[PDB]
């Protein structure tokens, strides 16, 4: 009754639905806590990440850096494969993928540069060939430059700069953090206070309005205690903006319009600690002495409830939900609550290979100085136990185990982890994604299915900027691990393969293993 | 080498 190709198409349709039923983040990070890790040696074929190459800082940048009179700073434009260095009032960009790069110098600025960022342009403003806007903040003003990052035959963007006549006086508030939205909105913050500013700009000059303006969205007044920002974070999928303060206060702002920004949540460390105390498992790794060192937004495509990850200096990952009071009038949330905690692993890095309760006391990630999360959960933590050498903890969801876990009530935040050692003197500065953002589906269910996209998009790669160079870290897929493991079985017995294969079956299941 | 800054005329339309 039903011919071959139609029968096989039925199998495809049911297989597509099976891959798109991969558990969403909310489902395996339910209220509670977890310490589930399988640690892998960095030199192992089972390593979830590994360093593929490194790019030294050009010698000319070292000449300028050591010629610094007062202030210097480094940063990453990982989206286009560029890095930058500021020396006092001078800025230098370069393509770090190029073996002998030329330095793009920009020295028009009159005062010390305090922040630099590469953001999308405002639509309908610039010629289509302008791909980005370069924001340069000094102690006196903020400067906008047009950017065209067109790809070259070699695979590294060609960068040319355009003047704009767009600039505004800074004012009294320091600018150390610049972030941009998908639509080209530019937000500013710094180390003077917790105020958030926005830069507006338009093509036409008017007699009653300049081409470029600046406004303070915080509208402060009266008595104000000392407090400033540690970072700004954007989530376009929810039209939200987050700030982290030096007191570990998390503020949430909603973009109710193309020119509006409204503060909708303010959650201090005490509130986080109160939520934590109401959880079943309390821990000495999170107290009133603990600092939150970084935030990472979680987009709505990845999870409905969990909006935000917060990293403590003890290495705890705090996952916070946010909820609106109502269901209709984007809808702004009005509450934020600490729901789930991923506690640190226990295994420390070792030169020699060393040999079920919730582990809520590990110090392996203490102190955590910098932290980053990328969908579907790739986690980088800069652990600074010693003041000269950084250790990099890198982990990923155990996609294979999460996909096979049954029933749904048994789902936990299983992870594969590893330690990547940086040489003595390497101080990590920034980590950015070099490939396209990960997404296996368009909604939380199916979103995190790494297995499904092994052959549709290249493995994620991450540029780790240090004070000596840029290191490229690459995510390894099942097929990469399987191929590497088999490569070690080439010189062994019939039973040597069967043993290695059984490791894969016990983690990924038989079908996924045979498919690899 | 100081980067050549092409003019605003090309940059913004129309």
């Amino acid at each position: 009754a039903l011919p071959p190709v139609a029968k096989a198409a039925q199998v495809v349709n049911q297989t597509l639905q099976l891959d798109d039923s991969y558990p969403d983040l909310d489902s395996y990070c339910r209220p509670g806590a977890s310490s589930d890790y399988e640690m892998q040696s960095s030199d192992s074929s089972w390593a979830p990440f590994h360093v593929v190459r490194h790019h030294n800082i050009p010698d000319k940048v070292f000449e300028h850096l050591n010629a610094g009179e007062v202030f210097t700073k480094l940063g990453l434009f990982a989206e286009i494969g560029y890095a930058w260095a500021s020396i006092d009032s001078s800025l230098f960009l370069w393509d770090y993928t190029h073996p002998n790069p030329e330095l793009i110098g920009y020295e028009e600025a009159t005062h010390t540069i305090t922040a630099v960022a590469l953001v999308p342009p405002k639509p309908g403003v610039f010629v289509k060939t302008i791909t980005h806007v370069l924001v340069v903040a000094t102690t006196s003003e903020i400067i906008l430059l047009g950017v065209s990052a067109t790809p070259t035959p070699s695979g590294s963007k060609s960068l040319t700069l355009y003047s704009t006549r767009m600039s505004v006086h800074r004012g009294g508030s320091d600018v150390s953090f610049i972030v941009g939205t998908k639509d080209g909105r530019i937000f500013l913050g710094g180390e003077s206070d917790t105020d958030i500013h926005e830069i507006f700009y338009q093509q036409e000059e008017r007699w009653f309005s300049s081409r470029c303006g600046k406004i303070n969205h915080s509208h402060p007044f009266g008595s104000r205690q000392q407090e400033w920002l540690r970072g700004l974070y954007v989530d376009d999928t929810r039209n939200l903006l987050y700030s982290l303060s030096n007191r570990s206060t998390i503020r949430t702002y909603h973009m109710e319009g193309p020119e509006k920004l409204t503060k909708v949540i303010e959650k201090d460390k005490t509130s986080c600690l109160r939520d934590f105390a109401h959880m079943a498992d309390s821990s000495p790794l999170f107290t009133d002495k603990t600092n939150i060192v970084a935030l990472s937004p979680i987009p709505a495509t990845e999870a409905s409830k969990l909006h935000l990850m917060a990293l403590t200096d003890t290495g705890c990952r705090l996952f916070l939900s946010a909820t609106s009071s109502a269901s209709y009038t984007a809808l702004a949330p009005q509450s934020m609550q600490l729901q789930f905690v991923k506690f640190p692993p226990r295994e420390s890095p070792t030169r020699i290979r060393t040999l079920s309760q919730l582990d809520k006391t590990s110090r392996a990630l203490d102190p955590s100085a910098l932290g980053f999360r990328f969908s579907p959960g790739y986690f980088f933590d800069v652990v600074r136990k010693h003041p000269n050498q950084d250790m990099l903890f890198v982990s990923a969801p155990d996609t294979g185990r999460i996909k096979v876990t049954q029933p749904a009530s048994a789902l936990k935040y299983f992870e594969q982890g590893t330690w990547i050692e940086l040489e003595n003197g390497n101080r990590t500065i920034e980590i950015g994604l070099t490939t396209a953002p990960f997404a296996a589906a368009k909604q939380p269910l199916g979103f995190g299915n790494e297995l499904a996209v092994q052959f549709d998009q290249v493995p994620g790669e991450f540029a780790v900027l240090t004070n000596t160079g840029v290191h490229i870290v690459r995510r390894r897929r099942l097929v990469d691990i399987f191929a590497k493991a088999l490569g070690n079985c080439v010189s062994a017995s019939d039973d040597a393969l069967e043993r290695e294969v059984r490791k894969f079956i016990n983690q990924y299941g038989r079908v996924e293993t045979i498919a690899a | 080498r100081k980067a050549k800054l092409l003019p605003m005329e090309e940059a913004l339309l129309p």
